């Protein structure tokens, strides 16, 4: 399955420079929205957006550029074009077949902070690591009822290799007897993954 | 404009041969193939702009330049015989939907450059009997034993060029078929009025324009050397 | 700006002086790939996708060169505006659960970096260290700074101090997010 | 990989010349056809994009075929001045072109008035040499190399007296033999019968 690019068009006759073009995907590919971005120092000076259906100078740098490429049928055809040639074709091949079918269980570890002692406060770790997608639901138990008090979750940690982290603690007072059960749930997962920890 | 230096060269084995290509399309990307029956169009090398360069299908034994927007020039630092060929240069805006080539560059990578002859012109007067028979007189030109097969054949009446009631062979044939080094021939037929080939004011040319030596080549031999040269055939009216 | 997916199919970027140039594809936050300009291949951040995808690396080298050309344009259109440096912030964790004596991943995530050209070096107890460091590529934001993530393979000791190192032309002098 | 077929079609003038073309890539997108005339480079003829199955421009259209992966260029009412060779190519997403091998296309003239004869005809500077013209013979008849070293004889060949209005054939042979002569110069082509030998 191969990836198509966006093409980036040619400026009409440090220093940073930036193209691109982005897929808007909604509902899978029944709703596309397509915009390419030309940035010069931070700056967007031109785009196409499948919306306006040409490109428009976003500042007044662009007006050589927006006026030129959309003259010419061979370029504005063919920036147009991508909206199916880069956006759905990408989804419904390469993507569909990868990204969109990626599925890492979540390693669910719980934890104890400070070296226990009975009857004294504590607090109780409940790493998730590893998971993808991102969507997922992670809730603390003590004897079976849902801890919602001194509970606190980090937002969702993004790892840069294609796998997320998201960390749960609880705020906790350990006695003699009672049984505390980090519950995840992830999409990746046939049956929700309990792991407990008894004090 | 694509213009290619030179239109057509001879190289020895091991020799140094760079072909530059000058463009005026103000295009980004240019391209540098060749052309061998039965291999149609090949692309050796190509470059999005000046400083870098990139593999064709077939870079093996071909360097690429590219100093300049403008000019494209493909290397062969040790060249062969199997680089024999009629090269091609193109450009081509970004993403172009449309390829712009030049003319053509002939060139032949030769082992033992004595095998470079200019060709022999001979013209063949109309027949009595095809002029009494159809009123019209056609000359023939014979242009033989010239190597390699570098050559353009014109004919000329009165001092100018003609292109009417001519015709020349597509391609020359070989003299030896069975060698891989053999000689050439190639003709032409002229065909006038016999109202026009009967008047003795009218002078008929054949002219064979050969691609050989440089005139600054090593040559060691006896008979005067293949150098790039015209050579003619004349024909007076009777 | 509301989506449930979102490809960039093409991130093309390029910088004076200096000749840097870099092109990507991410999809929902993530690098798919980025080319290679000088070997001139396309190397997946997953091996399992460059199974499954492929992508002509040549489709990104034009591209750069596209991009490398309309940066000069717009340098002389603009007379020559230079670009503005920002102050990076980086921020420390580590992949897995700490356990002391078992190999783990720190990771070093430096954002709002602009222009995109960083020093990030990790320190171990104020010496230089390198194990397994791996740097992704930079990241888009939608402000158009980037952000990057390096990563080290250490073991997790009581007597050890980690630092990530940043330098930037944003940066009067390095910072280090100790760890 | 882009294959034509054949490598060389000769066509009645006035009659349709259909060029073959073939791909194995399905992701190939873009079809330029390049006509180059002999000393020429070739030149962008009629182009189609996987997106439609024809495009037409007077009297060259190609008909496309997505799901076979075939091509074809089809050229009406040809004229001996469409003579040439005809190159197929492909692309994806606008990166470089792969060629065909291409076609030879020769297209025949029709002779209005056939008088097929062969004449010998004398050097201009050295009587004791000599060539024989085949000549004013209809397009039909095929002149085959000959059998042996010694006997040149070069393909046929179509001169146009525009003075007048008037096409004909001719081919020339000759040889160094002293035992070389016109009347079976030729013996090895076919020849009508009402063949005119003077001399």
């Amino acid at each position: 399955f191969e990836a198509q690019k966006a093409k980036a068009n040619k400026a009409v006759d440090h220093f940073v420079y930036q193209f691109m073009g982005e897929c808007y995907f909604t509902n899978g590919t029944q709703r596309i929205r397509y915009v390419t971005r030309y940035i010069y120092n931070r700056e967007e000076y031109v785009r196409y957006d499948s919306d306006v259906g040409e490109h428009r100078a976003v500042t007044e740098l662009g007006r050589p550029d927006a006026e030129y490429w959309n003259s010419q049928p061979e370029i504005l055809e063919r920036t147009r074009a991508e909206l199916d040639t880069v956006c759905r074709h990408n989804y419904e091949g390469p993507e569909t077949h990868t990204s969109l079918r990626r599925l890492e269980q979540p390693n669910v570890v719980i934890s104890l902070s400070r070296t226990e002692a009975l009857n004294h406060h504590n607090t109780l770790v409940c790493s998730v690591t590893d998971f993808y997608p991102a969507k997922i639901k992670v809730r603390w138990f003590r004897n079976g009822q849902e801890e919602t008090v001194g509970v606190s979750s980090t937002q969702l940690i993004r790892n840069g290799d294609w796998t997320f982290q998201v960390l749960v603690m609880l705020e906790m007072t350990p006695r003699r007897g009672e049984v505390y059960t980090c519950h995840v749930e992830h999409p990746s997962l046939k049956s929700p993954i309990t792991v407990e920890w008894r004090a | 404009a694509v213009t290619q230096s030179p239109r057509n060269k001879v190289a020895v084995t091991g020799g140094k041969v760079t072909l530059s290509c000058n463009q005026t399309n103000n295009h980004n990307n240019m391209y540098w193939y060749r052309q061998d029956t039965g291999h149609g169009l090949r692309l050796i090398h190509y470059s999005y702009g000046a400083g870098s360069t990139e593999k064709g299908d077939i870079p093996d034994g071909y360097k690429a330049s590219r100093p300049s927007q403008e000019n494209f020039s493909l290397i062969l630092e040790l060249a062969t015989p199997s680089q024999t060929s009629v090269y091609f240069c193109a450009s081509g805006d970004f993403w172009g939907d449309t390829l712009y080539f030049g003319a053509g560059t002939r060139l032949s990578v030769l082992e033992d450059l004595k095998n470079v002859f200019p060709p022999e012109v001979a013209v063949f007067e109309p027949s009595e009997a095809e002029i009494s028979h159809t009123q019209k007189a056609t000359l023939v030109c014979l242009a033989t034993g010239f190597y390699p097969d570098h050559v353009e054949l014109s004919w000329w009446v009165n001092g100018k060029e003609v292109h009417s009631g001519v015709c020349t062979d597509p391609q020359p044939l070989k003299e030896q078929p069975a060698l891989n080094d053999s000689r050439y021939a190639l003709s032409s037929r002229l065909r006038v009025s016999a109202t026009f080939w009967q008047n003795p004011r009218n002078h008929f040319r054949c002219q064979v324009q050969f691609y050989g030596l440089s005139e600054n080549d090593e040559w060691t031999q006896d008979r005067a050397k293949p150098v790039t040269q015209i050579v003619s055939a004349e024909a007076w009216g009777r | 700006i509301e989506a449930d997916h979102v490809g960039t199919y093409g991130i093309s970027v390029y910088q004076s002086p200096g000749d840097i140039g870099q092109y990507t594809f991410e999809f929902d936050g993530d690098e798919l790939f980025y080319v290679d300009l000088d070997k001139k291949e396309t190397v997946w951040m997953l091996p399992e996708f460059g199974q499954l995808a492929s992508f002509d690396p040549q489709g990104g080298l034009q591209n750069i060169a596209v991009v490398k050309h309309n940066l000069g344009v717009l340098t002389k259109r603009s007379n020559s505006t230079p670009a503005t440096n920002e102050a990076p912030q980086a921020t420390v964790f580590p992949k897995s659960p700490v356990l002391l004596g078992q190999p783990n991943t720190l990771i070093c995530f430096v954002d709002n970096i602009f222009p995109p050209v960083i020093n990030i070096t990790w320190l171990r107890n104020s010496k230089s260290v390198a194990d397994g460091v791996y740097e992704t590529s930079f990241f888009v934001n939608r402000d158009y700074s980037f952000h990057k993530l390096s990563y080290l393979t250490f073991i997790p000791s009581d007597d050890d101090i980690y630092d990530c190192k940043v330098e930037h032309w944003g940066l009067e002098e390095p910072v280090l997010k100790h760890w | 990989q882009v294959r034509q077929s054949p490598q060389s079609l000769t066509v009645w003038e006035g009659e349709t010349a259909i060029l073959n073309c073939s791909y194995e890539n399905s992701a190939f997108d873009y079809f330029p056809w390049y006509q180059q005339f002999p000393g020429e480079g070739p030149a962008l003829l009629i182009a189609i994009r996987s997106v439609s199955d024809k495009k037409e421009d007077g009297r060259f259209t190609i008909f496309f075929n997505k799901r076979e992966k075939k091509l074809s260029l089809h050229i009406t009412d040809s004229q001996p001045g469409d003579s040439a060779t005809y190159f197929c190519a492909a692309s994806k997403g606008a990166d470089r072109l792969t060629f065909g091998k291409g076609t030879q296309l020769i297209i025949q003239p029709y002779i209005q008035n056939p008088d097929p004869a062969v004449y010998q005809l004398r050097d201009s500077k050295s009587s004791d040499k000599s060539v024989c013209l085949f000549t004013d013979f209809d397009s039909q008849t095929n002149v085959s190399q000959s059998k042996d070293s010694d006997v040149y004889i070069t393909d046929k060949c179509v001169l146009d007296m525009r003075s007048m209005d008037f096409k004909s054939n001719s081919a020339v042979a000759w040889s160094n033999k002293s035992d070389f002569a016109c009347a079976n110069a030729f013996n090895n082509s076919i020849i009508p019968e009402d063949t005119f030998f003077p001399s």
